[PDB]
């Protein structure tokens, strides 16, 4: 449990960071950082959504946030999957406890564990809704020590 | 997830037909019912907390669920069951403002059979509970309100048996 | 449609409708006799809507049509004219729905990809529904024009 | 929108790796009110100090409107 | 108001408004002067009412005027006539609004929270708010009485 | 118990029981008898605390057995006595178990919203638990008193 | 965020006082532009893209900005550049409709002078498109609304400057 | 994050030196303290909503502030007063039962300050909620804990002003 | 360049440069005379490449130079040209670095956003690059030609 | 010690202390009086329990006092007997702390780095504090010996 | 992130011109440099380790600093202490290979100014134990291109002060 944020090299996936932080004021035309960002915004748009978006449903305030360095790349994950279209894809069309498995899946990159973490979710989903289970499981310790 | 108007219109697509004089009259039909379905909303949205109350009151109370031994036994069981009825009565106000109930078997009717197999939950007794819930709505309401609420409760129902 | 989306957009917030919303959905139900006049006005005219929206728009943007355009023949003619059609279908669709999830659910997603791959310059359709706008409103009262030229508008908006 | 601006660092305490990870360790963004208090809790769980909280849009003292 | 909210649905959705919630607006820019009357209706009368609804509520839930309960003695029942004006207050906000989030920033947010530190039992709350619903809609025109009802019942469905 | 909650404290840390957890389990099985003792002092006298303690509860705050409250009347007073039952039952499982998961793990969840669903008021169970405690702690030595007075204590915390 | 009509409850409501009748009056005021406000968002709405082009084609396309040298040179920095315009129409249509500057002091000038001098972004020409676009969307959608946006848009410009 | 033992571990650690007797009689000190610590700490958590209602009600209640025109007048301002004052109680308490202010100043007073002054909270009223506090819980537990209570709570007090 | 790439890359896996790359580098180090040679070669002759890829474009797709097209006229058919000239210009750029990453931060992130914007259809930008592409690669020798029409076929592969 | 860490555990499971390490905390509290005894007796005999520790680890291992070993010389051995009165010294720290937790923040998370830097022999370093374990178990009765060696076990537990 | 043939690119970029002679020079300039910039990488990739044990043991080693009462006492300062050297080594290797310190203006001293003064780490030590560290590994790779990693670790160095 020390390794949980330990990546795993050439027997899982690939670990996009953000770690260049996209500085520049009089930035260069052949700046490489530019570059990189759009990867990582690429890499959190088929992470969350599984796919590349459609072109004219992604978000383009919560790039332009992240681009200009005003919110970390969790805020910009939270962004991502409290949006419409995020809402309308998975959580609108599905069951409730298969909207919580699935999202649980999606942004905690494992399936849930046990009946305790899922009574605890779906009554975050109760009293409060969609918006903070998303808020739920971005806050959550896992979330912090993984990624 | 789709109302009477989006039925409507996925029926006459599916065909590649324009809306002809049917659906006109079917959506005649749905926006003259349509005021109704919003003040009988407005009064289940009142008196959410008082219907899910009284139908435990009703059915649920003083029987062998709430004794030791019973599924609806301890104060976890107990908010979670007001929980359960407190979502089948704002998916039956769903259903009811759309006039279809496809919510209901999106939504609601997916998994909740096997997961009240796999956790043990009588359904019986909580098909007796959403009948109580759909009992004292209908007082509320009134006769067709309370019918047209009642024809989402038997849905809901008919789905879980 | 209205009512779905107030639907969604009390579910996730995990409350009922409010009353605003309420009577959101009642004033849409009592608007629902003009939206079919305005459905059936866009219904049974659809021949020379379709009819003077593509000679407009021939008009408007003939190398589309000159040889080297998508819209070069007989058939591919036929299938612009096809592709005005169901935009108009959307377009009734949408209007008697009273909001746009009708239009942008089923043909203004994917729009950009799609018209990519055929190799159709998207300004051209935004013209053609431009045409499509001017003879629908050509063909109404005020109000009504008004009421379906915000469809319209939404159609040539998601275009560009 | 009461969005908050943090200028907040957080500490190394342990598990010394070899990333560069001056994006964490030093940083200042913005966050919105509502979750303020959460995001702080996970600085001061953390264990390291803010420096400077600023309120980047909108009014102290307003009722209605947030 | 519904301007707001349909800004932020708007601005959530990173798209303009739609013509379906511009004619949304419209129609609530055409109802200002109805809801106007309600307002000046409401405020008018407000004593009557507040007098009314608070010997209803304890005619019928005496818990709270009994020794040992919340409101006993001259000040706390004065207290509870003055929260009764609170929540009528905002309920003339919300009507004049035409949504119910000024209703929701100022009284609903930490009501529960807050009278679980006072000792107040909330549903003597509703109940007041219920008397005061039955009282005011018994003033009002039976349509107007039917428009303030559904922000009075939005009220007790929070409460509740 | 305590073996469950050193058992589990050390199988999400992927390790054996520590030693100091060892002696803890030790220490409370060698208190088991005093524990047992305490148990039958709670049990066997039940009838007497149930009496005085709903006694002092309805002398304490008598709104709630007036007309109005929710214990008023022959079976909702019954009921009443019936809950303090269940509390000090849960009470004689956390003296045995030697920690509050019994008793948390039982009654003491959502008991608020079980309680909020009903229309009681928390904090006169909160003072029905209290009396009980008093009795309770009246009826034993010192400690004795003090160790059941904190499981007690647990259940009165978590009610506020 | 505020409209008019939140503006005039908060104002009513620090000094603490009920709605009075000069209230209803900055009300009525609101309401009888308002009608005329949704038909202007609604035709800067249908026109946004073309409103645009034509801003960008009357001031910033022949300068030394477009071309080379200047800080709208790359495809980049171009189409950062019509997208930073769009957002100044968007946000200007939202401030007409609610018909208060809150949103465009609370969204857009929030940070936006410290980036653009930190980019390097000259605020001048930023100035000139916004003007230009300020009179072709008051000679598309008509005279008063053609203020509306006039003030709003020179909010946008005093708040850049 | 450090108790009395840890500080005293600390000391000694910065100047190199083992454990002196000096360091065992500090040790003694703080473990027959530390008895009725934890008693007065049981205490504090069996009552700690009580003591923040009498709190309020000694001090915030009928004052502008819980009226209009003060900064607790909405139930959002009345929640998060609620919860700022448990957050103090809760803080006092882990601060009395590890024997030192060091988490007061790490956890609690790191940019309480700042954001006290950016929302325009009253710092005189947090103080006087505070010190009612301090003495109700003073009448609650006891004298000499009441004490140990104090010079925590004036911590948090020196820290806030 | 390519030792950009290989440092971000060294710098995000927070390594040293591996052999291998050193390798890379210094492979790239010498051939850089026959990338030099290749660069050469296409600075002289860009003139004669535009008119002819120019005119083959215009004789391949007609519908850009029709009427209602977008390069209709003078100085429309001039700006066209001068496109595809900032286009070999950065095929020169991305020839002589060794990696396409400058040909991508000055021509390649928003084409498709910005050609939206103006109207120009961007298949019709492919098909120039692609007789570009088709022209220099006739002109030069086989290997060569391999070589810059590798970076010409990740252009046309952006485009399209 | 052990009140940091079971605050630290309640504070990331956002809960109350457990009425279990309440009774932790309390059995640690009346066991600082053996703690101080064993920790008392450790910072008496330091000097003897260093200098049989050093000759018994020179012994058993040669290779640091060989010439071109780490430990090489007056100064070089002086400083190998500095680091182990730094380890005693934290071992004493953890001894009188209750838990290992000081001993890993001053001396346990970097150690083989900066040994990876200086050249000394981790293992080496773990038969040291092997070697002082034997000793001060040796000196200890044998209930405080088996305390003061699960904290010597947990130093070249953490070592190898 | 930019080498010296980025740069070139750049600067002929800004002021929009194609590639002169000059460029070219400065271009056979980088490639001249290259190969032997590759050779010294490859020597400072394989005694890193080294190079900085001797740079700790030249300068840090007997001093205040990893004594007690420095900011170099404890395990977890010293390792931190190794992996920043260990960071600006390799960076200078990185910009020697570049044949630009925009690499360190953007990664290394970004930040690493404020970190430095608000965790108290002395900014002299670590200048000097860079100096300590550009000597040696000026008498490891050899003097031209130990006059290249003197250039950047002196950039380092300025940036820091
Ligand atoms: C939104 C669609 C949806 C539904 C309906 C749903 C139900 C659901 N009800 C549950 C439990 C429950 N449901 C009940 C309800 C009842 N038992 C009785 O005796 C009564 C007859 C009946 C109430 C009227 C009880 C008592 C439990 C708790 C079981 C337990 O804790 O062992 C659980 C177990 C996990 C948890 O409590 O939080 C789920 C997932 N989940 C969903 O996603
Ligand atoms: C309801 C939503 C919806 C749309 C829009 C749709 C479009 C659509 N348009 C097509 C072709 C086409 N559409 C056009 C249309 C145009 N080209 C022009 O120059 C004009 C500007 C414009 C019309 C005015 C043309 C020329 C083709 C043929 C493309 C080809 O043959 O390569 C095709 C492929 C053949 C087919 O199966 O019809 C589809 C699927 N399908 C849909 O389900
Ligand atoms: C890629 C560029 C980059 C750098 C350089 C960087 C440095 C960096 N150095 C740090 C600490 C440190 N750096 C030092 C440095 C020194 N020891 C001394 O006393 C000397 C003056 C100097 C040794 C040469 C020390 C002692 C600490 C830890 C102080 C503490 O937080 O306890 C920290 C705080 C987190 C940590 O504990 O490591 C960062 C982020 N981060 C980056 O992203
Ligand atoms: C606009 C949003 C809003 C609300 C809701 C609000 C409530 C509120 N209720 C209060 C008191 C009170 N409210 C009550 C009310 C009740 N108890 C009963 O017995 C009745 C059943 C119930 C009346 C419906 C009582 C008895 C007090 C005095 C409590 C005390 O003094 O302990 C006070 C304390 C005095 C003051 O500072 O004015 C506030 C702030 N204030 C607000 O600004
Ligand atoms: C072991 C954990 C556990 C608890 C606590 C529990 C409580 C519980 N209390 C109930 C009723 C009740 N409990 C009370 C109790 C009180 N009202 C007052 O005024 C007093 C302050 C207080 C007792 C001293 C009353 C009045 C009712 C009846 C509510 C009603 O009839 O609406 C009911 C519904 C009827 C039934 O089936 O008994 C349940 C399930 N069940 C459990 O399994
Ligand atoms: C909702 C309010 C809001 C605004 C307005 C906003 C603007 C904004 N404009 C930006 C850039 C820009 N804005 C411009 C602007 C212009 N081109 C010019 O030269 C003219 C002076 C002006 C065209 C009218 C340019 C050229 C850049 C990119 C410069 C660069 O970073 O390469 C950036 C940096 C990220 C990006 O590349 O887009 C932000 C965040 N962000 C916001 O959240
Ligand atoms: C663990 C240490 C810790 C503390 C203490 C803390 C406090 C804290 N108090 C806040 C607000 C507040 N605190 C108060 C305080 C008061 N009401 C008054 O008027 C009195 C002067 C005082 C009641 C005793 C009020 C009114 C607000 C909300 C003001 C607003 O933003 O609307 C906020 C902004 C977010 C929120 O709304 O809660 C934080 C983060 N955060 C922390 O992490
Ligand atoms: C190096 C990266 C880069 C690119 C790509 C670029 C494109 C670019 N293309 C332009 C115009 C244009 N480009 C075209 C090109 C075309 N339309 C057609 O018919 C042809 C098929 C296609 C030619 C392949 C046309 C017609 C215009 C003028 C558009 C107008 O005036 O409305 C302009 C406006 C004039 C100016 O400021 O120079 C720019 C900036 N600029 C750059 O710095
Ligand atoms: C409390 C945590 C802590 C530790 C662990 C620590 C270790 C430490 N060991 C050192 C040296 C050393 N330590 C050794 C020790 C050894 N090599 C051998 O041959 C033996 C097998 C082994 C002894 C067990 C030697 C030989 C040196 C001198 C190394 C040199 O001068 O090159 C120094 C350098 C001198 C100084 O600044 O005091 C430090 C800081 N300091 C600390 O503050």
């Amino acid at each position: 449990p020390r390794a949980r944020a330990t990546q795993p090299g050439s027997l899982g996936a690939k670990v996009f960071r953000l770690n260049n932080e996209l500085p520049s004021g009089k930035t260069t035309n052949v700046s490489f950082s530019e570059s990189a960002t759009q990867k990582v915004i690429e890499a959190a748009y088929r992470q969350v959504f599984g796919r590349m978006v459609y072109a004219g449903q992604r978000q383009k305030v919560a790039e332009i946030k992240l681009e200009n360095g005003e919110i970390t790349l969790r805020e910009f994950i939270r962004a991502l999957a409290k949006s419409d279209v995020f809402r309308n894809t998975y959580w609108s069309s599905l069951y409730v406890t298969k909207a919580v498995e699935y999202i649980h899946r999606r942004l905690l990159g494992r399936p849930t564990y046990g009946r305790q973490e899922i009574n605890s979710y779906f009554d975050t989903c109760a009293k409060k809704g969609f918006y903070a289970l998303v808020d739920a499981i971005i806050d959550s310790k896992e979330y912090e020590e993984a990624f | 997830m789709q109302d009477a108007i989006t039925s409507v219109i996925n029926s006459a697509d599916v065909q590649g037909k324009y809306l002809d004089g049917s659906a006109m009259d079917k959506l005649k039909a749905y926006f003259t019912t349509g005021a109704l379905r919003v003040r009988a909303a407005s009064t289940i949205s009142a008196n959410a907390a008082a219907i899910v109350k009284e139908a435990v009151a009703k059915s649920l109370l003083y029987s062998d669920v709430t004794r030791p031994g019973g599924n609806m036994y301890t104060t976890r069981r107990y908010a979670a069951c007001i929980r359960d009825l407190d979502y089948y009565l704002r998916y039956a106000t769903y259903a009811m403002l759309a006039g279809d109930p496809s919510i209901l078997d999106e939504r609601v009717l997916n998994g909740l059979k096997e997961t009240y197999n796999s956790l043990g939950v009588p359904v019986g007794s909580t098909v007796q509970a959403i009948q109580a819930m759909k009992e004292v709505t209908a007082g509320l309401v009134g006769a067709d309100a309370g019918r047209e609420m009642g024809v989402y409760f038997d849905y809901i129902c008919s789905g879980l048996s | 449609s209205i009512v779905t989306k107030s639907i969604v957009n009390a579910d996730a917030e995990a409350r009922y409708l409010s009353p605003g919303e309420l009577d959101r959905i009642k004033a849409f139900v009592t608007s629902g006799e003009s939206r079919l006049r305005i459905a059936e006005t866009l219904t049974g005219s659809r021949e020379r809507i379709i009819k003077s929206a593509g000679d407009a728009l021939f008009q408007k943007r003939p190398d589309v049509v000159s040889p080297g355009g998508n819209a070069y023949g007989e058939e591919m003619t036929a299938t612009c004219l096809r592709d005005m059609d169901y935009y108009l279908r959307l377009i009734t669709y949408g209007v008697v729905a009273g909001d746009v999830t009708p239009i942008e659910e089923i043909g203004l997603v994917g729009v950009r990809e799609m018209y990519k791959s055929l190799g159709t310059p998207v300004d051209a359709v935004a013209q053609a529904v431009r045409e499509m706008k001017a003879v629908a409103t050509g063909m109404m009262s005020g109000d009504d024009a008004a009421e379906a030229g915000a469809y319209f508008d939404y159609v040539i908006g998601a275009m560009e | 929108m009461r969005m908050f601006k943090i200028t907040a660092c957080v500490p190394s305490q342990s598990r010394i790796r070899t990333q560069r990870e001056l994006q964490n360790t030093y940083f200042t963004k913005l966050v919105p009110y509502d979750n303020w208090f959460r995001e702080q809790q996970r600085i001061m769980k953390m264990g390291g100090k803010i420096v400077k909280v600023q309120l980047a849009t909108g009014k102290p003292g307003t009722n209605t409107g947030l």
